[PDB]
RNA sequence: UUGCUGCAGUUAAAAAGCUCGUAGUUGGAUCUCUAGCGUUUACUUUGAAAAAAUUAGAGUGUUCAAAGCAGGCCGCCUGGAUACCGCAGCUAGGAAUAAUGGAAUAGGACCGCGGUUCUAUUUUGUUGGUUUUCGGAACUGAGGCCAUGAUUAAGAGGGACGGCCG
RNA sequence: CGAUGCGGCGGCGUUAUUCCCAUGACCCGCCGGGCAGCUUCCGGGAAACCAAAGUCUUUGGGUUCCGGGGGGAGUAUGGUUGC
């Protein structure tokens, strides 16, 4: 109270804050490459996704539909991109 | 839903300092709040303000200074004229020694005062002091 | 807060500041292109197609990576629908309430409703009227 | 080469003109600047004695610059005297439509074609090799404005030693000051 | 304050509060002036010097007193830097 | 104690039982001159026009004053001023603020280029018959150029989809 | 300030679906929208009280309905709706 810089605040406090009620705004929400156990083929998937996804390359289910992020399936194992 | 955006700014502005906070933030930016602080700041009553900038509308972070009473706007619209604004400078100002009627006029935005000295009336926007 | 309730709900997308396309993306502006039509071909919405887009081919906003929105790709090559989106949601919402309440006199609920639907086609109706998408003789059966 | 809109070249481009020619012949990017070529080229005194260089090139052009910039940079540097060069977009700036105007507006000027979206753009143009993620813009006591521009980490290394180069080439072409921070994340 | 003339025709100049800049009222019991001492940078003794403080009763009653009066004795140089 | 400035409506008198909705009022950032113009207003400043009396107000010892328009100097030197006059209508500057639009199945701007019809009323010293150009229009068959043309996506709102919930 | 209802987000450890994850039931935090509650000289009010009934002589965010001492009186008459 009464000192904040509300100019700069610290990071954690920054992301703990609501996405839209931030500073400047940003998306809590990502893109992650997906690599399947069955397939060579590597595919790039949305962190909050709505649509189940088939891999063409062996014709298998990767992500399914949630009320918020999207389950991956196991084996297919997801790594942030940048 | 919001309108009159300056109104928000001013009634904020105006609560934070009554409260005692040395920054207050404002949401969103427009021109005309960022002239009117000009005109409030050249006066020394803030001093120096920030404008974060995201790509939609921006937002102000004002330094508060322990020196504001009151910043009020007037909506809407008023026409104000040079012989009428004896009339406004007489309701609005506590005092005759010190206080400000910020006009919007054809040269700009700027305190009663200019807008006397360069002899030109316009659209009373707020007062403060 | 909303149209037709009293909840005032704060859940929409907060799309980032950098414009800048991802490093990562390989397709280009033509090749986005070319999948837009290809997937407008299949008899999708904007909505949808932009949905599928962002979820499998990792394509974050259509009009950072091509310079232009759906809608305006679709009418630019002439795959546009005639209705709007939104206008042809609504009427298909309203005419499956209507045929839910021919059976049912005694849904007082679904009278109310219909009649809250019925409102929002208006006053979409009178805005696209005012910008000259639909015709000016159009109204609602 | 060289193709200038008043139809009259100055020894400075026609200098750096030459001074790309070897470039096609020399390295592997003959593919590249054949297609392409620069419109202006100019020289300016920052940091109180550093020259720095400006290529005014064409708008459409430029997303394919962009692609080479980062090689192009350190091969003219090479070339010639080791100097700070950037690449700027020729931006058309019409003016703003008053009351008593000639007879040329007879079509809308494009929201593209005005004074803070051109500068913001070539501000963009300036820095491509380091994305702008942040903008600010402090105002002081005197009523003089300053615009505090947040990069990424990703490229620090890249233009750290340039943010004299940026913060004396700005006020040259705008008019108003500009300082370069490095937010952490 | 200052007529044509050039004389100061007043009672007093109020002291206004170090923290919230406010001018501290004749029947302001709530209000509060504070001293603090300076030591000798070699020895740490109280060689003499002090510095002054003065907090409005608002501030004391808010609770913001305690900050107020830390925040300034960090700037003054009194409390050590982080 | 009729509140525009400036009032009330939990209990003193008082918010419709509740929601929709046309008219009404209000409405988010953002764009730095070639005799005709520039996109048009509102707003603001200036100018001319606007009966005296009245009102404000200059001058003047009605013996003072309310008044009056007179009077003052040893034939003369004087006065009978000046201001205000809502709104609207005329006139010339300013362009902040607030409305409106300038190019989106490109019949869009700017440049030289092909033809159809008609006409100007100079011209072959003047005069009668044909054909002309120059001076001036609508219609078109193409071409070059525009850095060619769509600001952002509201902690505004509609709609889409996802897993729930009562 | 601690709870609570719905959804989402992150994280030790208990348990059930044998076990590994993964879903439930708990547990500790966070975010948004709701039903409320406790405390407070923020500030109002004639007070009772109210985090709104606050930001009101330091008086202007937008807009609808509506009161003007107590009775007569929600009466009389007229209109209109209804068997």
């Amino acid at each position: 109270p009464l000192a904040k810089d509300l100019l700069h605040p610290s990071p954690e406090e920054e992301k703990r804050k609501h996405k839209k009620k931030r500073l400047v705004q940003s998306p809590n929400s990502y893109f992650m490459d997906v690599k399947c156990p069955g397939c060579y083929k590597i595919t790039t998937v949305f962190s909050h996704a709505q649509t189940v996804v088939l891999c063409v390359g062996c014709s298998t289910v990767l992500c399914q539909p949630t009320g918020g992020k999207a389950r991956l399936t196991e084996g297919c194992s997801f790594r942030r991109k940048q | 839903v919001r309108m009159n955006v300056l109104a928000d700014a001013l009634k904020s502005i105006n609560n934070a300092e009554k409260r005692g906070k040395r920054q207050v933030l404002i949401r969103p930016c427009s021109k005309v709040i960022v002239r009117f602080l000009t005109v409030m700041m050249k006066h020394g009553y803030i001093g120096e303000f920030e404008i974060i900038d995201d790509h939609r509308a921006g937002k102000i972070v004002v330094n508060l200074t322990g020196r504001l009473n009151k910043c009020g706007v007037i909506s809407p619209r008023f026409d104000v004229q040079l012989k009428d604004l004896e009339k406004w400078q007489n309701n609005l100002l506590p005092s005759r020694q010190f206080g400000f009627i910020v006009l919007t006029t054809s040269a700009g935005i700027m305190d009663h005062e200019e807008a006397r000295r360069k002899h030109t009336g316009g659209k009373i926007l707020g007062f403060f002091f | 807060g909303r149209m037709h309730a009293p909840g005032k709900g704060l859940s929409q997308s907060a799309l980032p500041y950098r414009r800048s396309v991802p490093t990562w993306l390989k397709l280009t502006s033509d090749d986005v292109k070319e999948q837009i039509y290809k997937l407008a071909k299949k008899g999708l919405t904007p909505s949808q197609i932009g949905v599928i887009l962002r979820d499998s081919h990792g394509v974050a906003q259509v009009r950072f990576v091509t310079g232009n929105k759906i809608l305006r790709i679709l009418k630019s090559k002439g795959l546009a629908p005639d209705l709007p989106e939104d206008l042809y949601h609504l009427i298909k919402k309203a005419v499956a309430v209507r045929k839910h309440l021919e059976r049912n006199r005694k849904d007082k609920d679904a009278k109310f409703r219909l009649i809250l639907i019925e409102s929002r086609i208006h006053r979409l109706a009178r805005y696209y009227k005012t910008k000259r998408v639909l015709p000016p003789n159009w109204k609602y059966e | 080469i060289v193709k200038p809109n008043g139809e009259k070249p100055d020894e400075f481009e026609s200098g750096i003109s030459q001074a790309l020619l070897e470039l096609e012949m020399n390295s592997d990017l003959k593919a590249q600047l054949r297609e392409l070529n620069i419109t202006a080229a100019k020289e300016i005194e920052v940091g109180g004695g550093r020259k720095a260089i400006i290529i005014f090139v064409p708008v459409p052009q430029l997303k394919s610059f962009q692609k080479i910039q980062v090689r192009l940079v350190r091969e003219l540097e090479k070339k010639f005297s080791g100097k700070h060069v950037v690449f700027i977009a020729q931006r058309r700036i019409l003016p703003k439509p008053t009351r008593k105007s000639r007879t040329k507006n007879k079509q809308k000027r494009p929201r593209s074609r005005t004074l803070t979206a051109v500068h913001d753009a070539i501000l963009e143009d300036l820095v491509f090799p380091s994305e702008i993620v942040g903008k600010r813009i402090r105002v002081k006591l005197d009523g003089s404005r300053l615009i505090k521009v947040h990069l990424d980490k990703a490229q620090q290394n890249n233009v750290e030693h340039k943010v004299e180069t940026f913060s004396g080439v700005y006020k040259k072409l705008t008019g108003k000051d500009v300082n370069f921070e490095f937010p952490e994340f | 304050m200052q007529n044509d003339a050039g004389e100061f025709v007043d009672l007093y100049v109020p002291r206004k509060c170090s923290a919230s800049n406010r001018i501290i009222g004749a029947k302001d019991h709530a209000s509060i002036q504070m001293n603090v001492a300076e030591v000798d940078k070699v020895t740490g003794r109280f060689n003499g010097q002090f510095k002054t403080y003065a907090i409005c009763g608002a501030i004391r009653r808010m609770g913001e007193s305690d900050d107020s009066i830390l925040r300034l004795a960090k700037a003054d140089g009194i409390v050590s830097k982080n």
